């Protein structure tokens, strides 16, 4: 059996009723339950057999559904509720479990503050360069760098990270690492940093020149 | 006697029978032995159909005596198939023919196998020979319009609706029926315990329940006990004498409670009429600690092989 | 107040076998079955089997995807469950939960009430490397950093000015390269108009091969 989490993300404002929604590959006639994992790692039980409340958890958290179609529903989102929500089944044998829901928090567009940081000499005398992109403070947490030398756009080579949302501003911040060798960054005059968010009316570009 | 329809006294052996979606339609269709008749039609160049003025009610059972067709409203192999509830598969050459009915003259007979329900089926004027395993032509059939009694069916059966539970708890009770049997190696061809020399295949007298996964549970000791739901399942409509409503009518009788019925109708559903179909209600199993609702629940004759020590 | 904790995780290779333990508070052990479920890094928690409680004698089921490698087994007398995880390879890598699961066979309610705390098990051929860091120079308000690069178990802490600087830091999850090896950034933002007038030390420490590095940052 297969279990599908609609949404990998969805995002919410505190106080607010919020649903998630889970979808099995055939029916699993109510054998389903519902897990919330915290950042810090840990896991507890919420609902089992679709609707019914573990002990101990609060009456704003209710499930309910049918045959493929289930859902979770806290009432007043609160602050402690933000958490990945994992459903599972138990009609066939292997248990599986769904991909999860993490809960994000809704706040006004934020633009990144978008800074980009060259290769440093110690890096440089030992074989690699890397460029470095930040993206400050920026919501929502979609967003896209590209990474332009000699604006070519270098793709196969850049890895991103973005943070937590953030418990003081409900914010993201992401870094993308341009990885070279020596000799090919010493191979190119003009390095770009490209970024499109909603916050930008349009791609802002930071860039430096070796 | 039937459930809605009487014994269906046919026109033509070459007419075709229609698909129709209304359930009262179709247990009417189960009453006129229609199901078997298209069984026979789709599998085994079958000309027409069976239960001629008997129909569903005078079809002739395997254990001579056979307490559950005397309630005309407990579901057989044939009748659970007919609702979809289950598949009465076609014979394979491997599928072994128990020994002790009278397969003679028979045009079709049906026993539950350990991981199904397999069912036989004749040609066009022929029937079954006196073993089981041949269709000798019989001049007696070739109307092509047959009576019930070319109709069998083994084993004590009921099939219900089956609230379908956890493997987890199938494993668990497969688990307990290997210890209640622990010599029997293999049960019509499927693994049961893993042996290492197997006997010869011998007949097997068995109680069971479908609980829908992949094989039956085989119980030596149990506790069956039967609650009737009032369930929409459990009442069937009718203009009397002019069969079964349709299925719009019958969807509409039900669910907006204008139409006729008899007492236990009106107490839950209010008041074309539908009245409450004659069985005990639906059979819970418990065994080896757990109650189930199984799918099908019988005493069937099965072909079990055994250890040698 | 039922508590489970599991121990036992590291970096070992592949082929190697460890043993992954769970230790029981609050509850009569003897009675519930117990499973094991891991959580692959960026994954959904898979379920892995279970052992059944004494009432249904011990018994074990395992998910297909390690069957005959791992072993679940239990031993009452010091209320311990142990995974024994044999032929590891690379996929198994994860973060390893018990949890106790509460059974109502009378109704079909099957689920798992408890859990540990997880235990990280890695499973890789790479040998402990510690982190190169390099710093990330700067240029209203000014954003400088620390790399930490090529350094394998992952957990690598890092904070700034020893603690002090706290707030406008921001340390990214680490990344795995293509090397086979972890990667990551940990970047501030500054009052631009001290960037001179303040030391930034980034103090990070990788605890797997004792390897503990300061950069100072300046411009």
């Amino acid at each position: 059996v297969v279990m599908t989490q609609t949404t990998s993300s969805l995002s919410a404002s505190l106080g607010d009723r919020v649903t998630i929604s889970c979808s099995a590959s055939q029916g699993i006639s109510n054998y389903l339950n519902w897990y919330q994992q915290k950042p810090d790692g840990t896991v507890k039980l919420l609902i089992y057999y679709t609707s019914i409340l573990h002990s101990g958890v609060p009456s704003r958290f209710s499930g309910s559904g049918s045959g493929t179609d289930y859902s979770l529903t806290i009432s007043n989102l609160e602050p402690e509720d933000i958490a990945t929500y994992y459903c599972q089944q138990y009609s066939k044998f292997p248990r599986t479990f769904g991909g999860g829901t993490k809960l994000e928090i809704k706040r006004t567009v934020a633009a990144p503050s978008v800074f980009i940081f060259p290769p440093s000499d110690e890096q440089l005398k030992s074989g690699t360069a890397s460029v470095v992109c930040l993206l400050n403070n920026f919501y929502p947490r979609e967003a896209k760098v590209q990474w332009k030398v000699d604006n070519a756009l270098q793709s196969g080579n850049s890895q991103e990270s973005v943070t937590e949302q953030d418990s003081k501003d409900s914010t993201y911040s992401l870094s993308s690492t341009l990885t070279l060798s020596k000799a090919d960054y010493e191979k190119h005059k003009v390095y770009a940093c490209e970024v499109t968010h909603q916050g930008l009316s349009s791609p802002v570009t930071k860039s430096f020149n070796r | 006697g039937p459930i809605i329809c009487a014994g269906p006294i046919h026109s033509n052996k070459s007419a075709d029978i229609p698909h129709l979606l209304g359930y009262s339609e179709k247990i009417c269709q189960i009453d006129r032995l229609i199901h078997v008749s298209s069984w026979l039609r789709n599998h085994s160049q079958f000309q027409g159909y069976v239960g001629q003025r008997g129909g569903r009610s005078q079809v002739s059972y395997y254990p001579a005596e056979n307490s559950y067709s005397r309630w005309s409203g407990l579901l057989s192999p044939c009748d659970a198939d007919w609702l979809g509830m289950l598949v009465v598969k076609k014979a394979k050459g491997s599928d072994m023919i128990v020994p002790g009915p009278s397969y003679k003259g028979k045009v079709f007979f049906e026993r539950p196998t350990f991981d199904g329900y397999v069912g036989w089926g004749c040609g066009s004027g022929k029937s079954r020979t006196e073993s089981g395993e041949l269709c000798s032509s019989d001049s007696r059939t070739s109307s092509g319009l047959l009576p019930s009694d070319r109709v069998l069916w083994i084993g004590d059966v009921a099939c219900q609706p089956m609230t379908p539970i956890p493997e987890e708890t199938f494993l668990e009770l497969k688990s307990f029926s290997q210890s209640e049997f622990p010599d029997i190696c293999k049960i019509d061809g499927i693994v049961f315990n893993q042996c290492e020399g197997e006997s010869l295949p011998q007949p097997f007298d068995v109680a069971w329940m479908d609980v829908g996964h992949s094989h039956k549970i085989i119980m030596r000791e149990h506790k069956t006990k039967w609650v009737q739901e009032s369930s929409s399942k459990d009442f069937v409509c009718y203009k009397e004498g002019t069969g079964p409503c349709s299925e719009s009518e019958e969807k509409t009788c039900k669910t907006s409670g204008s139409c006729r019925g008899d007492m236990q109708f009106c107490k839950v559903a209010g008041c074309c009429r539908c009245s409450l179909v004659h069985k005990p209600g639906e059979v819970v199993v418990s065994y080896g600690g757990m109650r189930v609702r199984p799918k099908c629940y019988g005493f069937s004759r099965m072909m079990a092989t055994l250890e040698v020590s | 107040e039922v508590k489970l904790m599991e121990s036992g995780g590291g970096l070992v290779q592949p082929g190697d076998s460890l043993r992954l333990s769970c230790a029981i508070s609050g509850f009569t052990f003897s009675d519930y079955y117990m499973s094991w479920v891991r959580q692959p890094p960026g994954k959904a928690l898979e379920w892995l089997g279970f052992i059944r409680n004494k009432a249904k004698g011990y018994t074990t089921e395992y998910s297909a995807s390690v069957k005959g490698r791992f072993t679940i087994s239990r031993d009452n007398s010091q209320s311990i469950l142990y995974l024994q995880m044999n032929t590891l390879r690379a996929e198994d890598s994860a973060t390893y939960y018990c949890a106790r699961d509460y059974r109502y066979d009378d109704e079909y309610y099957y689920a798992m009430d408890y859990w540990g705390q997880g235990t990280s098990v890695t499973v890789s051929s790479a040998s402990t490397k510690g982190p190169s860091v390099f710093p990330l120079a700067p240029s209203g308000t000014a954003a400088l950093g620390c790399l930490v690069k090529d350094y394998f178990p992952e957990p690598v802490t890092v904070s700034w000015n020893s603690g002090a600087l706290t707030s406008g830091v921001h340390t990214f999850p680490a990344v795995l390269q293509s090397s086979g090896l972890y990667s990551l950034s940990s970047v501030v933002t500054v009052p631009s108009s001290s960037l001179g007038t303040q030391t930034y030390i980034c103090n990070v420490n990788h605890k797997p091969s004792n390897t503990k590095v300061d950069k100072k940052v300046e411009p």
